[PDB]
């Protein structure tokens, strides 16, 4: 739902 | 234009460097000599277990080109433990920025490394040297305990750079907060004062910094290039960033306050992956002294001549007004795959022709991708969209691509000449080209003869070698030439003169020096400056009757200038060129008499008569209005006879007419001198007595403003005769119409429906639209066509509400799109809501009016009104006769009540349509 | 009664041959003194000259090679043929233009080439659910439309390299995951895994084995990836005579060509195969992502269709993303949708439901012009487009081939082209410029009196300041010899004016502008029409006073454009059909439309009565759409009879109407789903009682 660059 | 390609400055840095990949100029106030920096971001240091550290070397213009690098730090990596590298400055790119300030130099590695204090990393957060004179200090505002991706780990700062005239660092880099990119501001005085070197984190006291933001402005690449301007009413430079993958991609340009961080306004791409914002600019081109902002989209693809996409590259040029509000223009690259915007360098004023100049680097485009330079001058109108000189630097591509601009430095005199020059790196050959700027000098030749009207029977003068008297006239040249900067007081221009030169060519020539014999003469001249033109003086003579026929043609005297240039000032050799638009030279004519009468001299009688085609051309259109007009001569011959028609402001001239037969195919130009418009067609030379000629002439008028009832057109006949040598000047109008076509338009949707309707319960208190029955949806469109505009409108709409107590349609919402007002004389929604055949109009039922007030519609506009009503279940069936056929019936009428045309005539106009709802059973 | 050819062509059989294709020269010499060498053909036998010493070359386009087209795209044919003809030779007078035609089809059961472009990133951990089988189900789609099928992929993550690579720790390599405390793979710019073939056993078995890896920053640059896979034919093992199609999937953006800088690299794609016996992209580090018009390029040449398979939240983006590369689609990779089956099954049905014809190689002077026929003898004038097209359909286009003056270049060749397609048509083109009679024009000036002139098979004209029947008159002292031809009439001036006229042939020119030609000098070269502000618009030469304009331009000012493309609505329909494209802007014709495509029309019939007679043809097979065969093309809808009732769904639009039998009929549409625009029709209409 939340997270950024490359990830999840 | 005046750029000097013959003998430019090559300088050139060791192989595989990137020698030249920022260009700079270094001008010391502890010294007159001035230098050019340039950059090699992977140049091999002598910083120990440094790899490819990166320099900035000081090159020499006055004595042998050579070049040194400046050391700015010479230290190799600081360690955070035993062996625990503090920094990484292998490959750490410095010198991929460069920029100088008076005395001061600021150069940046955006590749440089960390670890931070906290874990062991490697972070690019960048690092930058200011180093005045002596001293150097380290500046690297991204290099903080705010770390990793999240803060300002990965900013590369350093990555673009630039100075305020207040003495502020604005640098931004990209990598800040996940790619969202930030600007950082600092003063000078600051940055060195506050300089500890024991402490890698420094905080800087009035520090203009953006932070972070949503992480939908993430990758948008904030600070990827940078430039300076003062965009509001203060005095300050304000900051302009290139954000290229910002907007999704399409590229923005976010403009700062110099003061505080605030924004102000904004640029965005029209295409996507274009790169917008790739390179910026700020210079006032249009010499308004508002500062104008250029933007870079190197790899923007316009559309062919065949309509398919091509890469190509396009500017933006945005020129600031007084009000705030940009008047932005397009331009487009040339060659494909060429980046066009790449690189865009202000040459502040190249030409001194009082306005300011730019050049665009298109860096992979020119001969066999070997790199091409764009140079634009500035105009009053703003920039002009025709380059006035290419620069194609020739080297060779080795390794990669010799990127030929990429980096560009303008607005310095190098060789205190009076005029700016450029600086051209290429850093594909490791190389970097100094252009020097040539003088410009304007020169003014001029012309005539004595007598223009040669008498044939006159034969006073003369002495051609022991022979007879003969015609002489006189031909006096006049040549003045100035310039500014430096150039020398003395210039040598070689004049020709040429005599007869409409018929000089393979036939007779009817004119001849007196003491040459021959029909051209050449002579060396020398000229000052300021004014004064210096006249030479030659003696020409005509043949006798008897040597050659033709006396009509008239006899042109043709002079034209060289000017060999030899001119130094020992620096090297720098010719100056003359002025881009001026001719090189200039023509008189002479003519032999012929049927002057008595008087020995020809006075022609000149009348100029026009009709009128269209008595009325309407205001909002593109007319075609053709003049007939009637030009004769009942005197006697005019020389170099020509009708000139004033046209003013919207009137352009299209051509002569080449269809009708009986209408003259006379020769006409358009021509703009000394701020009059006007098309002048020759006569002929000579105009013959009693001629009459007939020709038409085709305008396009448009409009000038509004209320400027009829429109002129002047017309007059002139000539070079001594008396009598024009035509009294005739006007004729034609009145501007007001015609506006304006229909009405309207559908129901569905325009039917069909009993029984299907799940049909009916209830006393209806809560919802489901309860009511089916949504039927009248549209009406109220469209002006006609060329002319319309100030107000009124509206009526009459609606079917009611028919003996029972609801037909009941109105539930109503939309309006469009310059449109609206009100109903009841109530809409009053219940409110949720979620055979028989006319029934507002005459026989109870009428729902909707009066709209309608405004301003131009050509290419109109407006709408959505009327969303439900069909009333209940009314139908019942004892209503149930069974049977109605058809709903609204109706709709417009009348416009004025125009913004003011004192023309005006009819009203007025329309009506209605809207059927046709509602039956099928299974009757 | 003189001519255009009798003025223009008097000095030469070059200056002849060039005034008006239909001109004609005359050898001879027997003597036709007056009454002119040129006129044309049979007027040129008033005077006999029957020989062959007459030159009269006809413009012509004849075909070298025309295969018959193909039912099937299966091997024991010759070759497969989708165009017909294949060559044709093409030869020119100046000024002259010759008109062809050409058949193109899309065969049935065509081979068709699959490579899968997987992005491995860890944004992508969550949607390798999709990933699994595929091969065996690839075939499970794919076998209706096509046999001999071969599939393949490769895989990207980023460039590895900073700032996108984790450097930090050491364990950071070979273990992008360290924080965190996992296990990823380390990263890879693109490297091919399996090469095309037949085997969907081992395709499977390939896939499973992949894993996610992991790098610092959002957009992945799969375009390294993308033109790697076109550009390397004998890595991927592309088929020629097979449909090519690449297929692009990942979770998130995209890097777009310059970012690159920030890990300092600035050397653009050179768009060749970089890809070595590693099976990596060797120059990831060292070199740019591709631009768009790069990858563009490069994709057209190897007649690859890309497709863009992408997640719900960047499906929005990538759509934008391929509108800049015509040919490319895109659509939904989500877990409630159609999923992968018919996605790659509807985007090639997409991409072959249209035909475009590329032009490759085109002289300068020369211009092509086009008129379509899609449906039935419609015959679209000024389009090379087909729109709306099945699998098995047959189109033609008659194309005009233009040339201005003549480039006395002795060959070029062209490429005429569907899109996508290795079938092509090859204009080889001639210029017919230099009279036969060019051999033994004598080596020298002599054979008039002396010299300084020259010989060419009728006049010998001769040299500056002679210029006569033999050398004469020319700077002489010239009598009035005779007004011949000097004036096309008694009473008439000089010739044209501008430097009158001695001896015959007119001394007209110094000038002014340029030069000034003619018989009587009457031609300007210079002064013609203008638009606005220029003459000819800029956009074509002027002639005599009359402006030859420039390819892509038409008109008598030259102001009137060929192209289409910006008359073309959003839904790819020209001018939204409801109008007629002329001079790149529509002008609309219906009731009460507007705007630049004809998109805007607020009053117009609604919904069903357009769709009425869709649901007219296809399911009663009743009037108006019947009638004109334009039912199985004009509707692409897809209809289905539901049973007795339409469920209350998401937004929609009921219908009804009455049909020729008087019986209610009611049905919906849905407004936007993939964009299918789905038909239900309510089965057992209402009808009367008995
Ligand atoms: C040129 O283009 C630029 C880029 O498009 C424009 O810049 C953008 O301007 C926007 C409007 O001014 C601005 O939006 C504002 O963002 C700030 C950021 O403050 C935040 O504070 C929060 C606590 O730290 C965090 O976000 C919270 O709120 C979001 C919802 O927005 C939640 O989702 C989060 O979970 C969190 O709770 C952030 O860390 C951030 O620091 C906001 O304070 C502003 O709030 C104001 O507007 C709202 C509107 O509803 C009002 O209700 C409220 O009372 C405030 O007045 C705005 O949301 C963008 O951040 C900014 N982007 C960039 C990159 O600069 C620029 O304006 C434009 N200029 C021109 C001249 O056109
Ligand atoms: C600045 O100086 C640095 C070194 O101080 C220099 O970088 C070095 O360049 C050399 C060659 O220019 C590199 O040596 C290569 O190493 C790679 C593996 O890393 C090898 O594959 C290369 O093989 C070549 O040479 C073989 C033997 O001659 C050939 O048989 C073969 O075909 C290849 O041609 C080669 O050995 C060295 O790795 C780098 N060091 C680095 C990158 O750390 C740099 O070029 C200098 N820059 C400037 C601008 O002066
Ligand atoms: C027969 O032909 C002869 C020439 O072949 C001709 O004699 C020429 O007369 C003109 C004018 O009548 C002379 O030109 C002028 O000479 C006077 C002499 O004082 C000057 O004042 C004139 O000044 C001009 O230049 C000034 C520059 O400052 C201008 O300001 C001023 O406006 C004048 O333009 C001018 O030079 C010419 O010199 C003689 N020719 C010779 C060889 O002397 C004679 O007039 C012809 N016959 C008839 C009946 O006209
Ligand atoms: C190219 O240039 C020509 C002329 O320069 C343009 O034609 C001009 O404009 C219209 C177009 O047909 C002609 O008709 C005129 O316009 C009104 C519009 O309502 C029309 O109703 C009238 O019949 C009126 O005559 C006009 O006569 C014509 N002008 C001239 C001098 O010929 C043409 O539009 C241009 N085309 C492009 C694509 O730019
Ligand atoms: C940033 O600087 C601007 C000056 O450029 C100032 O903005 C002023 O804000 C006040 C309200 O707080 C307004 O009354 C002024 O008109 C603004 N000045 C302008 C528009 O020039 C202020 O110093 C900072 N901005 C804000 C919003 O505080
Ligand atoms: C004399 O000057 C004219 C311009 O003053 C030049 O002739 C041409 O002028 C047109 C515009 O009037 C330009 O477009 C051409 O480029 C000019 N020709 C050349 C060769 O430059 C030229 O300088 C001189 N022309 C003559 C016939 O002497
Ligand atoms: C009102 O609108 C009608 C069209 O809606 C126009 O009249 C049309 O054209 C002429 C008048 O020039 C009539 O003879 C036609 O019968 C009309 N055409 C139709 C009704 O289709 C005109 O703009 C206005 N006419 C009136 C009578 O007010
Ligand atoms: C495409 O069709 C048009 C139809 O007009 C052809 O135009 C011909 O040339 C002019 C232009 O209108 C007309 O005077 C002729 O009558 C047209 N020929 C016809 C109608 O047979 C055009 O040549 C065609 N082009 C191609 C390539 O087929
Ligand atoms: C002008 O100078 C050149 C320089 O070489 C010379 O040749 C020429 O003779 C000079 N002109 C005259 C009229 O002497
Ligand atoms: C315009 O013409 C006048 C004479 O008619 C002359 O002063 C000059 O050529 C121009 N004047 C100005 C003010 O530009
Ligand atoms: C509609 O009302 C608004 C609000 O008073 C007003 O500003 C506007 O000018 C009005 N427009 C028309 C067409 O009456
Ligand atoms: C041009 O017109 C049609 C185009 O299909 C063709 O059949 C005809 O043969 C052509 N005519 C000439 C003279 O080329
Ligand atoms: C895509 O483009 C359309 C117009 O072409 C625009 O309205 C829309 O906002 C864009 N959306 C994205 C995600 O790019
Ligand atoms: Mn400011
Ligand atoms: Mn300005
Ligand atoms: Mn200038
Ligand atoms: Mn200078
Ligand atoms: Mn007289
Ligand atoms: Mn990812
Ligand atoms: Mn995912
Ligand atoms: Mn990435």
């Amino acid at each position: 739902v939340i997270a950024r660059g490359d990830w999840n | 234009f005046n750029l000097d390609v013959d003998s430019p400055a090559e300088y050139s840095g060791p192989e595989g460097s990137y020698f030249g990949f920022a260009v700079d100029f270094f001008v010391p106030s502890a010294s007159s000599r001035m230098f050019l920096l340039v950059g090699a971001p992977k140049a091999n240091t002598t910083q120990p277990g440094i790899v490819e550290g990166g320099q900035v070397l000081k090159c020499d213009w006055s004595s042998t080109r050579r070049c040194q690098p400046i050391e700015f730090d010479a230290t190799g990596n600081r360690d955070y433990a035993k062996d625990d590298p503090l920094e990484f400055k292998s490959h750490q790119w410095f010198g991929a920025s460069v920029r100088s300030k008076q005395d001061k130099i600021l150069a940046c590695a955006p590749l440089y490394h960390w670890r931070t204090e906290m874990k062991q990393e490697r972070e690019p957060v960048g690092t930058c040297f200011l180093q005045d004179g002596t001293k150097t200090v380290e500046y690297a505002p991204c290099r903080s305990q705010d770390i990793d991706a999240d803060g300002q780990g990965f900013c590369q700062g350093g990555f673009s750079i630039d100075f305020t005239k207040a003495d502020r660092v604005l640098l931004g880099g990209p990598g800040s907060f996940y790619w969202q990119g930030q600007l950082i501001s600092d003063q000078v005085a600051e940055i060195v004062s506050k300089y500890d070197p024991n402490v890698y984190s420094i905080k800087y006291n009035n520090q203009l910094a953006t932070r972070t933001a949503q992480a939908i402005f993430d990758d948008s690449y904030l600070g990827y290039s940078v430039a300076v301007g003062d965009f509001n009413g203060d005095g300050i430079d304000d900051f302009v960033s290139g954000v290229p993958r910002a907007a999704r991609t399409l590229g923005m340009v976010y403009i700062y306050d110099g003061k505080n961080m605030s924004s102000l306004y904004n640029f965005t791409g029209e295409q996507m992956a274009a790169y917008f914002g790739f390179s910026v600019a700020a210079t006032d081109i249009n010499g308004d002294d508002y500062a104008d902002v250029f933007i870079g989209a190197p790899l923007f693809m316009d559309r062919g001549s065949d309509g398919k996409l091509q890469e190509v590259g396009q500017v933006s040029v945005s020129l600031q007004r007084a009000s705030g509000d940009f008047q932005t223009t397009k331009l487009n690259g040339f060659e494909v795959f060429a980046r066009f915007g790449s690189a865009i360098a202000p040459l502040g004023d190249l030409d001194q022709d009082g306005f300011n100049d730019i050049a665009i680097a298109a860096p992979y485009g020119g001969e066999d991708k070997k790199g091409i330079v764009y140079i634009f001058n500035g105009r009053s109108t703003g920039l002009n969209a025709v380059p006035s000189q290419i620069l194609e630097g020739q080297w060779a591509a080795r390794s990669m691509p010799p990127s030929f601009g990429y980096s560009m430095k303008g607005a310095t005199d190098i060789d205190k000449n009076g005029y700016p020059d450029l600086i051209v790196g290429a850093f594909g050959v490791d190389r970097a080209i100094l252009y020097r700027a040539r003088p410009v000098i304007t020169v003014n030749a001029g012309l005539e003869v004595y007598p223009s009207i040669l008498n044939q029977d006159n034969k006073t003068c003369s002495l051609p070698g022991t022979a007879l008297k003969v015609s002489c006239f006189n031909v006096r040249f006049c040549l003045k030439a100035d310039g500014k900067g430096v150039l020398p007081r003395k210039l040598n221009f070689q004049v020709e003169l040429l005599l007869d030169k409409l018929k000089q060519k393979g036939a007779i020539r009817r004119a001849l020096f007196l003491y040459s014999r021959s029909p051209s003469h050449s002579k060396n001249m020398t000229i000052s400056r300021g004014g004064l033109m210096q006249c030479e003086e030659l003696i020409a003579y005509l043949r006798d009757e008897s040597e050659f026929r033709d006396k009509l043609t008239p006899i042109t005297i043709f002079m034209e200038y060289r000017l060999d240039y030899r001119t130094a000032a020992d620096t090297t050799g720098l010719q100056p060129i003359l002025n881009q638009f001026t001719p090189a030279n200039i023509s008189r004519q002479a003519h032999i008499l012929l049927d002057c009468g008595e008087d020995n001299v020809c006075k022609p009688k000149l009348e100029v008569s026009v009709d009128s085609d269209q008595k009325k051309i309407y205001i909002g259109d593109d007319n075609p209005l053709t003049l007939i007009v009637k030009a004769q001569n009942q005197g006697e011959g005019a020389y170099e006879a020509e009708l000139i028609v004033s046209i003013p402001l919207q009137a352009d001239f299209i051509g002569v007419v080449r269809n009708n037969e009986a209408l003259a195919r006379l020769s006409c130009a358009f021509k703009t001198e000394n701020q009059t418009r006007q098309v002048v067609c020759d006569l002929g030379n000579p105009m013959k007595a009693g001629t009459q000629l007939l020709a038409g002439l085709r305008f396009s008028v448009h409009q000038q403003s509004e209320m400027d009832t009829s429109v002129k057109f002047d017309l007059q006949i002139q000539s070079s005769n001594l008396f009598d040598k024009v035509s009294p000047v005739v006007s004729h109008k034609v009145d501007l119409a007001v015609l506006a076509a304006v229909e009405i338009r309207g559908v129901s949707s569905p325009d039917h429906v069909f009993l029984p309707i299907p799940n049909w319960e009916h209830k006393e208190n209806p809560e919802t639209e489901e309860d009511v029955g089916p949504v039927v949806q009248h549209i009406y469109e109220l469209r002006n066509n006609g060329p002319s505009s319309f100030s107000k409108a009124m509206l009526h709409l009459q609606w079917p509400y009611k028919y003996n107590n029972n609801t037909l349609l009941y109105i539930l919402h109503y939309d309006i799109d469009g310059p449109m007002n609206c009100t109903s004389d009841m109530e809409i929604n009053p219940l409110r809501i949720k979620i055979d055949i028989h006319t029934l109009g507002c005459g026989v039922a109870q009428c729902l009016k909707i009066v709209c007030q309608v405004g301003r519609l131009d050509r290419g506009k109109s407006a709408i009104l959505y009327v969303k009503s439900l069909l009333w279940t209940e009314t139908f069936m019942n004892k209503e006769n149930q069974n049977h056929s109605y058809s709903l019936k609204s109706s709709a009428s417009f009348n416009v009540i004025e125009f913004p045309y003011k004192n023309l005539p005006i009819e009203d106009i007025t329309n009506s349509t209605l809207v059927t709802t046709n509602v039956t059973w099928g299974i009757q | 009664g003189p001519n255009i050819c009798t003025t223009r062509g008097v000095s030469s059989c070059q200056q002849c041959l060039a005034v008006s294709p239909m001109c004609a020269w005359c050898s001879d010499e027997a003597l036709p003194l007056g009454s002119p060498r040129c006129d044309l053909k049979e007027n040129l036998l008033k005077d006999n000259c029957a020989p062959e010493s007459i030159e009269f070359p006809v413009s012509e386009a004849r075909v070298l090679e025309d295969r018959p087209l193909s039912d099937k795209g299966s091997g024991d044919s010759s070759q497969v043929t989708q165009v017909s003809p294949q060559r044709i030779a093409l030869r020119l007078r100046p000024d002259d233009s010759k008109n062809f035609s050409i058949q193109v089809r899309q065969v049935e059961d065509y081979p068709v080439d699959i490579y899968y472009l997987m992005d491995l990133s860890y944004s992508m951990k969550d949607d390798l659910w999709s990933i699994q089988n595929l091969g065996t189900k690839l075939a499970t789609q794919m076998r209706k439309l096509t046999s001999n099928l071969r599939i393949g992929f490769g895989a990207f993550v980023d460039k590895p390299v900073s700032p996108y690579m984790y450097i930090s720790p050491p364990e950071a390599l070979e273990n992008p995951c360290y924080d965190m405390k996992t296990t990823c793979l380390p990263m890879f710019g693109y490297k091919h895994v399996l090469t095309l073939t037949d085997q969907v056993t081992r395709f499977n078995e390939e896939v499973k084995k992949q894993s996610v890896s992991r790098n610092r920053d959002a957009p992945e640059g799969g375009f390294d990836a993308i033109m790697q896979a076109t550009v390397c034919d004998e890595k991927i093992g592309w088929r020629n005579d097979a449909s090519h199609l690449l297929v692009f999937t990942t979770d998130a953006k995209t890097h777009i060509a310059l970012d690159g800088r920030l890990a300092g690299i600035v050397q653009p794609n050179d768009g060749q195969c970089h890809v070595g016996s590693d099976n990596h992209y060797s120059a990831s580090t060292t070199m740019d992502y591709p631009s768009l018009g790069l990858m563009t390029e490069k994709l057209s040449q190897k007649n690859i269709n890309l497709i863009f398979a992408v997640t719900e939240n960047v499906v929005n983006l990538y759509q934008n993303y391929s509108e800049l590369i015509p040919g490319t689609t895109v659509g939904v990779l989500s877990m409630d949708s159609s999923n992968v089956l018919q996605l790659i099954v509807d985007a090639y049905g997409k991409i072959r439901s249209k035909v475009e014809l590329e032009v490759r190689d085109l002289p300068e002077e020369l211009s092509l012009s086009f008129n379509a026929t899609c449906l039935n003898n419609e015959v679209i004038p000024g389009l090379k487009s087909c729109m709306g097209l099945k699998i098995g359909d047959t189109v033609s286009f008659s194309i005009e081939a233009k040339v201005r003056g003549c480039p006395q270049e002795k060959e070029k060749s062209f490429t005429i082209k569907p899109v996508g397609f290795k079938d092509s048509l090859i204009v080889q083109v001639t210029f017919d410029c230099d009279c036969a009679c060019q051999a033994q024009a004598e080596p020298n000036s002599h054979r008039c009196n002396n010299g300084n002139g020259t010989f060419e098979c009728g006049v010998c004209r001769c040299g500056p300041g002679w210029l006569g029947s033999q050398c004469e008159c020319s700077e002489e002292d010239y009598r009035p010899s005779q007004q011949d031809e000097c004036s096309p009439r008694e009473g008439q001036p000089v010739c044209s004016q501008r430097g009158e006229c001695l001896c015959g042939q007119c001394v007209c020119h110094s000038s002014d502008f340029g030069k000034i030609t003619g018989k009587y000098c009457e031609c300007d070269d210079f002064s013609c029409v203008r638009y606005k502000g220029e003459m000819c618009s800029g956009h074509g030469q002027c002639s005599c006073g009359d402006c030859l304009c420039d390819s892509d331009w038409t008109g008598y000012y030259c102001n009137c454009t060929t192209r289409t493309d910006t008359c073309m609505s959003s839904n790819g329909l020209l001018c939204s059909g409801r109008g007629k494209c002329e001079c790149g802007s529509c002008v609309c014709i219906q009731p009460g439309s507007y705007g630049d495509t004809c998109e805007k029309c607020p009053t117009c019939p609604d919904a069903c009565t357009f769709k009425k007679e869709c649901v007219e043809c296809k399911k009663f097979d009743r009037g108006a759409l019947h009638d004109e065969n334009t039912c199985n093309r004009y509707c692409r809808d897809e209809i289905e009879s539901v049973k007795e009732l339409k469920d209350t769904g998401k937004d929609a639009v009921n219908c009804t109407y009455k049909n020729e039998d008087d019986c209610v009929v009611r049905f919906q549409y849905y407004e936007d789903s993939s964009g299918k625009s789905i038909l239900y029709v309510v089965e057992e209409p209402e009808c009367p009682k008995g």
